[PDB]
């Protein structure tokens, strides 16, 4: 038994039914929202509480897309009311073999961290650095040495906000990842792709015109 | 640990020789090189580009290097550029001028 | 019925005591199609402590 | 399907509707598998169009204890090299044991996840952002609910502590102006009992502050 | 199910359990 | 699972039911299957047919700086349907073009652009 | 119902579903699902089998009669 | 990949300008010499491409600032119609493609 | 160095008389003396009665009022604590020694179980919550500067103004 | 057995780059060789395709 | 009331020891700030009573530090 059954979810607006529940958040499987409040109210009272302006704002369709769940297809226009498989996909298909090359993460250092074993700098302060996933989660992160490179993290540290699009594309093959790596370093360090660095050998005339 | 065997032993000895070449004199040289040449860039090239790109000497450095990706033997992308010209596929087996099958 | 647009009234609940004087010191004649007719203190029967406990 | 060597991309397929049996089904929007179907009727077509998804969770979602964000137990239909028989078998996600240093509560936490969840957690900037971004039915783990409660509580505690130290700031700024000139030994104690601060503990951590500073040098 | 029964020949209605309840 | 072993658990049959499955199918497999009722080929998707000054008053409310070419024909996965004239109606592909054809029959000048076919 | 500060609300997600659900085994009310008339007349959202609003007969007739149709 | 033409609206992350990116017909890997592996993953990547370029890092060349990068954000056309309709006409000239009045 | 000495009839009799009675003036019961048989028992007995001899916080609070000036200063701060949060963390009904057991191991931190021990001050470096709510504090302060300077009034007044002009 | 082989190839390669046994002209075998000249280094340099697309 | 009251009691307790903590942190802050005004700036310090006492507690903390080091 249920004393006080909870009302339909997103129901705020006067003349229009709520979005289908489960598209707001809730249990999927039905394509039409319904509220007893809206329906039981006589048409004229619904009209009386509105204006032509307000009405044409909540009539408003955003047709294939959904509002409450950004970027996806609205379930009520999908063949079955459940949310789309493709955008919500699992990382591995039914037949797909698992080969996911070790991937490296952009990471912001909060302290100057010197590696003594290699006699070189792990990273400087406020320097984005690509590191080993395990190395980051297991060691840098539990100490306070580094946090993740997310844009809001730049925002909080005060630095100008950049987006590395970490794991937007997660490569399912080593060659796929070598391509991803290529474009990544074409963005990340572009000083390598400026024409002066391609010409390092000659900042001057040819090397055979020089001295001993 | 077999040594009396020729190719099992001389090969993995070749391997440990190679990998003990790396972290001793090789790896600090690779690191040192990567450091030294960025070092070259920023005091020679960058003064020009900062003046060019419409930034200061500082912000242009965080711009032109937005992250540090240092190449290590387990993480490297590629050894060499891929082949410019890929050779021409002939019909099935030494058929001329054409073949019915594939 | 939609040509009527009679005198809509809106209840604004300010979390402090002074709301009335404030809304009057704002000096709002109109929100530009609306033409606010008047401000008034809406007198409520003061609620007991049982309601908030 | 093109028999040419060079196929620069075109807006529409240049030679008319693509030849070949596989391209039939491709153009229908069905998987390349379909060319191996003996039963092609409505039911089978609908079945392999994948519109509806047949796969399941091991437990009903309220009882689900691990994080499978989108992962289902799927079933793969395979075939022996003796091809008269065709068998199917279930396939499960790779559950890696989640061990993450949670930032808001300072400690490691181990709540078992899937692969996809770990890539996700790196994507979201730490374990805790990953838990708080998700909501309710989204994270279907019970475990998730527990550490989410802890993360939240502890978070509001962080805020409490921030407020705390800002109060402290305002206090010492108020009494500083008062005892900023040297004045007298007795005059300072009036300030000390006016603000309810004890003498000897003030002495004690003045000393501990001294030791603190000279210790690192 | 090695071989399935012919279920299409039946209209969909629930038969009565043979150890019928009293 | 018994569905994998090809067991018929239908309730009118043995009284049982298959365990992994939805309890309510708003449309069953047959009418998910029929794409003709869903996708738009050969079918009208906007049922109301507007008079002249009706149409002109509808166009009246489209915001300037709008072209037709920016509203892609939605995929086949998506239902084809229209709300009639609602707020932001010009944003709905099917409503936009249905209206356009209504304007064509009515001799109403069509203010928006037309659909561009990009070519390599 | 118990009022709760919103940010804690997620641990109750299942509880909140059990309320909106019909109060029986769905088995018992299943018939609303099966015939076509009641698939339209009943709201099935998160398994609450509850009759939607419906006009009475004379309602419908005097509703159609003043449109002169 | 890919069987069907499709149009996308893409925003340059660096200068915030919207340019339109098209993806046309490229033919299937040949069915006569058959590779199950290529075909299947191309089918899944095809469904992936058909929707919003989900699993893809988009790499193009921006026109306003002319360089090749992936900062690109892909927009479903409604977000685009939001972006566009509230813009004053002379910044349309700046942010968008020629014409687009 | 490490001496754990079990007691007996005589040796307990004199040990307790010299140690807890002589040094600590501590007074044992019959049940106590029955339970005093080891060196851990005597030392944590004394430890127990000494720790219970210490003043509580009710006593500490009544020797130390919080001065009207002090609290009046804490009042005028832009921010006061939330301070209900403890009630929201999950409590489990189980044995105390199994909770002892899993925290004897590392089991206690595993399955979404986490132990709450109340802190005072934090690690501010790398702490996102600290940072973000702190930024919040900054824009709060600059907001109050905007209120005192008078622009608040002005922005609002021209909001009203262009609302009426439309 | 792929990853460690790859490792071998990177290490070996860097070694040969210190010791100058490395030839960058390997992918280009089929192409005609440019002019050896004092201004023409632009011809020998290996160009990133992306930066050609840029200009 | 039996259920709800022991709660608001706990809340009141926490507000109380919160005030207390504000005061303690305030002592600490006072400690380093006063130390700073004395060592970095000059001409000002406490009574030689407070100075001998401060020195004494400093020596005691230093000894506890030497012992807790090893
Ligand atoms: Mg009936
Ligand atoms: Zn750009």
């Amino acid at each position: 038994v249920a004393p006080w059954v909870p009302p339909p979810r997103h129901d705020i607006k006067v003349t229009m039914p709520p979005p289908p529940g489960g598209e707001v958040g809730g249990r999927f499987g039905v394509s039409q929202g319904y509220s007893d409040r809206l329906a039981r109210t006589p048409y004229w009272k619904r009209m009386a509480l509105s204006t032509y302006k307000l009405r044409m704002m909540e009539n408003a369709t955003r047709y294939p897309m959904s509002e409450h769940r950004p970027g996806e297809y609205d379930i009520r226009y999908l063949p079955t009311p459940y949310p789309c498989t493709i955008r919500n996909r699992p990382l591995l298909e039914v037949g797909e073999p698992r080969q996911i090359p070790s991937i490296r993460i952009p990471v912001i250092f909060l302290v100057n961290l010197f590696d003594e074993a290699k006699g070189c700098w792990f990273g400087r302060r406020y320097e984005t650095v690509y590191v080993e996933r395990q190395f980051m989660r297991e060691e840098l992160m539990p100490q306070r040495y580094a946090i993740y490179a997310t844009p809001e993290a730049y925002k909080l540290l005060g630095l100008p906000v950049v987006n590395h699009h970490t794991h937007e594309e997660i490569p399912k093959t080593p060659r796929e990842y070598e391509k991803l790596l290529e474009r990544q370093r074409y963005d990340e360090e572009r000083w390598k792709y400026t024409i002066e660095y391609l010409f390092r050998k000659y900042e001057d005339g040819p090397p055979e015109l020089l001295d001993r | 640990e077999a040594h009396k065997e020729s190719e099992l032993h001389q090969n993995r000895l070749r391997w440990v020789e190679t990998m003990k070449w790396w972290e001793e004199i090789g790896e600090p040289h690779h690191q040192q090189h990567a450091a030294s040449e960025w070092e070259w860039f920023r005091q020679r090239v960058l003064p020009a580009k900062a003046a060019a790109m419409g930034l200061s000497e500082e912000d242009a450095a965080r711009e032109l290097r937005r992250a540090v990706m240092h190449e290590t033997p387990r993480w490297y992308s590629r050894i060499q550029p891929p082949n410019a010209r890929s050779e021409i596929k002939e019909p099935r087996d030494q058929r001329w001028p054409s073949s019915p099958k594939w | 019925p939609d040509e009527i647009e009679g005198p809509w009234e809106a209840y604004i609940t300010y979390d402090r005591e002074d709301g009335l004087s404030y809304a009057q010191s704002l000096g709002i004649t109109t929100i530009g199609v609306a033409t606010v007719l008047g401000l008034t203190e809406h007198v409520r029967e003061p609620q007991p402590y049982a309601v908030v406990d | 399907f093109s028999t040419f060597a060079l196929n620069p991309e075109t807006s529409v397929a240049p030679h008319g509707p693509p030849r070949g049996l596989v391209n039939r089904y491709v153009s229908m929007g069905l998987p390349p598998w379909a060319a191996w179907c003996n039963k092609v009727n409505r039911y089978s077509l609908y079945r392999m169009s994948g519109v509806t998804q047949r796969s399941f969770l091991p437990k009903p979602p309220q009882e689900m204890d691990v994080i499978w964000l989108n992962e289902r137990v799927r079933e793969r239909v395979r075939t022996s090299r003796q091809v008269q028989n065709v068998y199917r078998q279930l396939k499960y996600p790779y559950v890696k044991t989640g061990i993450h240093y949670s930032d808001v509560l300072d400690h490691w936490v181990q709540v078992p996840m899937v692969e996809a969840a770990m890539f996700e957690v790196e994507k979201d900037g730490g374990f805790d952002n990953f838990i708080l971004k998700r909501s309710g039915p989204e994270l279907r783990s019970t475990y998730g609910e527990r550490i989410r409660r802890h993360i939240l509580v502890r978070q509001k505690e962080i805020q409490k502590n921030f407020v705390l130290q800002k109060q402290a700031q305002m206090l010492v700024e108020s009494m500083e102006k008062e005892i900023l000139p040297m004045e007298d030994g007795k005059k300072v104690e009036e300030v000390l009992e006016k603000y309810g601060i004890d003498k000897e503990q003030l002495l004690r951590d003045i000393a501990r502050a001294a030791v603190a500073k000279k210790q690192q040098l | 199910i090695h071989k399935g029964w012919r279920t299409w020949e039946y209209q969909h209605t629930r038969p009565d359990p043979r150890p019928f309840p009293d | 699972t018994p569905m994998m072993l090809n067991i018929q658990n239908m309730m009118w049959w043995n009284g049982k039911r298959n365990l992994y499955r939805a309890t309510y199918r708003e449309k069953t497999w047959y009418e998910i299957s029929r794409t003709g009722a869903f996708t738009k080929g050969r079918r009208p998707v906007m049922r109301q047919k507007y008079s002249r000054e009706a149409l002109q008053a509808a166009l009246a409310m489209v915001p300037p700086g709008f072209e037709v070419a920016d509203v892609p024909r939605p995929p086949q996965r998506i239902l084809a349907q229209s709300e009639g004239i609602v707020g932001r109606w010009y944003s709905n592909y099917w409503t936009l073009h249905s209206m356009r054809y209504q304007c064509l029959l009515a001799g109403v000048e069509w203010p928006l652009g037309e659909r561009q076919r990009p070519r390599t | 119902n118990i009022p709760v500060p919103p940010e804690y609300k997620d641990a109750y997600w299942w509880r909140e579903l059990q309320a909106r659900r019909v109060q029986c085994p769905v088995e018992w009310v299943s018939h609303r699902m099966y015939n076509k008339g009641d698939r339209q007349r009943y709201d099935f959202q998160d398994l609450a089998f509850r009759k939607k609003f419906e006009f009475s007969y004379e309602e419908v007739v005097k509703n159609a009669k003043d449109m002169r149709s | 990949s890919s069987r069907f033409f499709q149009k996308y609206f893409i925003r340059c992350g660096n200068c915030q300008t919207i340019q339109r990116y098209a993806k046309g017909y490229k033919p299937i890997p040949n069915p006569i010499l058959f590779d199950s592996d290529a075909h299947c993953r191309s089918y899944h990547r095809e469904r992936r491409d058909c929707t919003g370029l989900t699993g893809t890092l988009v790499t193009c060349r921006c026109d306003k600032c002319a360089r090749v990068h992936s900062h690109w954000t892909v927009m479903d056309f409604q977000e685009f119609l939001d972006a566009k309709l509230v813009m004053t006409p002379e910044e349309r000239t700046a942010l968008l493609w020629p014409g687009a009045g | 160095i490490e001496n754990f000495v079990l007691e007996e009839e005589t040796i307990r009799e004199r040990v307790i008389y010299q140690v807890v009675e002589g040094v600590f003036r501590l007074s044992p019961t019959s049940a106590d003396r029955r339970e005093l048989r080891s060196v851990a028992n005597i030392i944590d007995y004394v430890l127990t009665h000494v720790r219970a001899a210490r003043p509580t916080d009710r006593e500490r609070r009544q020797e130390r009022p919080i001065t009207s000036a002090a609290l009046a200063v804490m009042q005028k701060c832009p921010i006061q604590p939330q301070l209900g949060f403890v009630h929201a963390l999950p409590h489990d009904t189980r044995d105390a020694l199994l909770q002892e057991w899993e925290r004897m191991h590392h089991l206690d931190w595993q399955f979404g179980k986490a132990v709450y021990t109340p802190r005072s001050k934090e690690n501010v470096r790398g702490n996102l919550t600290w940072l973000r709510e702190d930024r919040h504090y900054d824009q709060r302060m600059k907001f109050m500067q905007e209120v005192e300077s008078g622009e608040a009034r002005a922005k609002h007044m021209k909001l009203i103004a262009e609302a009426a002009g439309n | 057995s792929e990853r460690e082989a790859a490792q071998y190839k990177f290490i070996r390669r860097w070694e040969l780059q210190m010791r100058d046994e490395w030839d960058q002209l390997e992918p280009f075998k089929g192409l005609p060789k440019p002019k050896r000249q004092f201004g023409n280094e632009a011809a020998e340099v290996i160009w990133p395709y992306a930066l050609l697309l840029e200009r | 009331y039996e259920f709800h009251e022991p709660l608001r009691r706990k809340n009141a307790e926490d507000m109380r020891q919160f005030q207390t903590d504000v005061i303690d942190m305030a002592c600490a802050m006072l400690g380093e700030r006063l130390l700073d005004t004395v060592n970095a700036s000059d001409t000002s310090s406490f009574p030689a009573e407070w100075q001998e006492a401060i020195a004494m507690h400093v020596e005691e903390i230093e000894a506890e530090m030497e012992e807790v080091a090893a």
